[PDB]
RNA sequence: ACCCACUCGGCACCUUACGAGAAAUCAAAGUCUUUGGGUUCUGGGGGGAGUAUGGUCGCAAGGCUGAAACUUAAAGGAAUUGACGGAAGGGCACCACCAGGAGUGGAGCCUGCGGCUUAAUUUGACUCAACACGGGGAAACUCACCAGGUCCAGACACAAUAAGGAUUGACAGAUUGAGAGCUCUUUCUUGAUUUUGUGGGUGGUGGUGCAUGGCCGUUCUUAGUUGGUGGAGUGAUUUGUCUGCUUAAUUGCGAUAACGAACGAGACCUUAACCUACUAAAUAGUGGUGCUAGCAUUUGCUGGUUAUCCACUUCUUAGAGGGACUAUCGGUUUCAAGCCGAUGGAAGUUUGAGGCAAUAACAGGUCUGUGAUGCCCUUAGACGUUCUGGGCCGCACGCGCGCUACACUGACGGAGCCAGCGAGUCUAACCUUGGCCGAGAGGUCUUGGUAAUCUUGUGAAACUCCGUCGUGCUGGGGAUAGAGCAUUGUAAUUAUUGCUCUUCAACGAGGAAUUCCUAGUAAGCGCAAGUCAUCAGCUUGCGUUGAUUACGUCCCUGCCCUUUGUACACACC
């Protein structure tokens, strides 16, 4: 046929990252327990799924993307 | 011929082996004798009855009822 | 000299074959396993090789005598059936010719093929039997090619990672052709569905039609193939299956060691023709009647009225029948099969035209129709797939099929005005009448039809008639090109198609060559169907108008058949 070329630099793929997550939550000294990130109005979501912390952005991942709730 | 579609049927099949496919074709001539619901001889069939020996003569004479 | 009969001994031929032989053949090649008349010579698988060597003869060239090593499974004879020939004799045919028709080959464009060009211009096929072919009319798709972007739709098994998360997704920005979380930033989400690895799969219009199936084309517009009992032969085989005649035909007659049969041809089937006979019909139509228009008026003539009723089946429809068997008569022939002419006949060329179609062959074409398929390749930086964009249309030019022309048997313009084969919309937008608007293309409002019901009598085109033009590249011809308007489509640029105005090329009948054709045929002419969103200069069918010329032959070509040769049989590649 002809076989090959390349200009070169091959694409990659994701990670999925790494993170021990859901640290975040705060309990005080025994033993009540304060929630740090605001979560969703979505009915799809009941309130478990929490908002990522960007910039002027604070956003619900659950809802795949859907809804740009910003304080 | 119309005879063909009429008294022969026909089927080809594929059997596939191991090495290659082979082509399987039979073909079957039923007896038109025992056609049923059609023709029941080819159209080349041609029967003659076969008449009758007689024995003529005996000068006129007429029967009464 | 000549004729007849006989007889010795010659050169030969004929027919037989009791007899011989592996056969071809042989009055010897007989009198041979029932093996002996006399005698002489030579051979003992093929090659090596009539070679080496020695002897001998010769002027020479050479003659006579004449080994082995080694190699090798056959070489060889006769006959049989095939195949094949640049041998001979016959035949068949408008893909042959004769007599001619209409052309192509010259021109413009259309369209395939080569070639060149190209990022790519995807590819198969190259005499008939490749090139308006792959149903191949490609704007996306199709699509295979090119520039580039996603995705896994990587079954299953084992192992590994790993609930402290195996993995999944994404808002905005960056990026990108892109409102692709492709990737990146950032940091939520998801929860054992995936990920990684090996093994194994899977897809592929990737390769192989020289691995296959199936299908198809070609031989073939052909006429050939086989078995029973008999005859011949040791046998493979042959005769039957043939000199002739005849047919479209191994179709028949006839001849005959053959007789009588089967596949194939024929029969059969379909379609086109004929039925005042049969059965019928508001989804076909006719006559009467009513309701009614117009013109004459003296009855009349020409229409309207899917039902106002009555009757019919000539025309239309499709069931069942009938019909033709080359009938009658006559010529001709071996007085056979047949052929010819005349009359009759709807029909007498296999009635016309098709469908089916034996045995065998080809390295014909097709893996790019198939979830038909072997093997090879490839498989996540994909040859899987999808998305965006381009390409198959690219243009010094060679070849093929075509369309339109060169005008006056014509173009233009009024007017006349007649087909047949088709097809059409359900969970949808197909065939479209009618009304309006519009120069046109088209638009718009309604409408009938899943149909013998509506489109549609598809009022098709050639054609007919009355005019204009008047032989002038002319008002023949309409290539090329400019501007504008609409239609299909998400998309029209490289211009899908349609319309209007304008531009007005070559082409003044086409060299060598070459195609096709015998009656409703040729040629002219349109239409419907296929393809189809849109696009026919293509095909497949259809009807309309409708001739000239053969009704013969073997000259060309092609092919079948005998006879003949073969050292071929994988068969003259
Ligand atoms: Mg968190
Ligand atoms: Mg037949
Ligand atoms: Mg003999
Ligand atoms: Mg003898
Ligand atoms: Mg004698
Ligand atoms: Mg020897
Ligand atoms: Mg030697
Ligand atoms: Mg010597
Ligand atoms: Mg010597
Ligand atoms: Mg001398
Ligand atoms: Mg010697
Ligand atoms: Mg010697
Ligand atoms: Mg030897
Ligand atoms: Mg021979
Ligand atoms: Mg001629
Ligand atoms: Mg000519
Ligand atoms: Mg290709
Ligand atoms: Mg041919
Ligand atoms: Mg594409
Ligand atoms: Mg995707
Ligand atoms: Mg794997
Ligand atoms: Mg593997
Ligand atoms: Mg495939
Ligand atoms: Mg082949
Ligand atoms: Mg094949
Ligand atoms: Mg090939
Ligand atoms: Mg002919
Ligand atoms: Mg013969
Ligand atoms: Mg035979
Ligand atoms: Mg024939
Ligand atoms: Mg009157
Ligand atoms: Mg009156
Ligand atoms: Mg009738
Ligand atoms: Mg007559
Ligand atoms: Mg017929
Ligand atoms: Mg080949
Ligand atoms: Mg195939
Ligand atoms: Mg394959
Ligand atoms: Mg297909
Ligand atoms: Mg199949
Ligand atoms: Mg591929
Ligand atoms: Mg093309
Ligand atoms: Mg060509
Ligand atoms: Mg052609
Ligand atoms: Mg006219
Ligand atoms: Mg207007
Ligand atoms: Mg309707
Ligand atoms: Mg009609
Ligand atoms: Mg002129
Ligand atoms: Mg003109
Ligand atoms: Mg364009
Ligand atoms: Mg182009
Ligand atoms: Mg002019
Ligand atoms: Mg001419
Ligand atoms: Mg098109
Ligand atoms: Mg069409
Ligand atoms: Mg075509
Ligand atoms: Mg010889
Ligand atoms: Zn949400």
């Amino acid at each position: 046929x002809x076989x090959x070329x390349x200009x070169x630099x091959x694409x990659x793929x994701x990670x999925x990252x790494x993170x021990x997550v859901l640290s975040y939550y705060k309990v005080d000294a025994e033993g009540k327990v304060t929630k740090l990130r605001r979560e969703c109005s979505n009915p799809t979501c009941g309130a478990g799924v929490f908002l990522a912390n960007h910039k002027d952005r604070l956003y619900c991942g659950k809802c795949h993307s859907v809804y740009k709730v910003n304080a | 011929g119309q005879p063909v579609n009429d008294f022969i049927d026909t089927a080809t099949r594929h059997v596939l082996m191991r090495q290659g496919v082979l082509g399987i074709k039979v073909k079957i001539m039923r007896d038109p004798a025992k056609s049923r619901t059609g023709p029941k001889a080819l159209p080349d069939a041609v029967t003659i009855i076969e008449p009758k020996e007689e024995e003529p003569i005996l000068a006129p004479s007429v029967k009464d009822y």
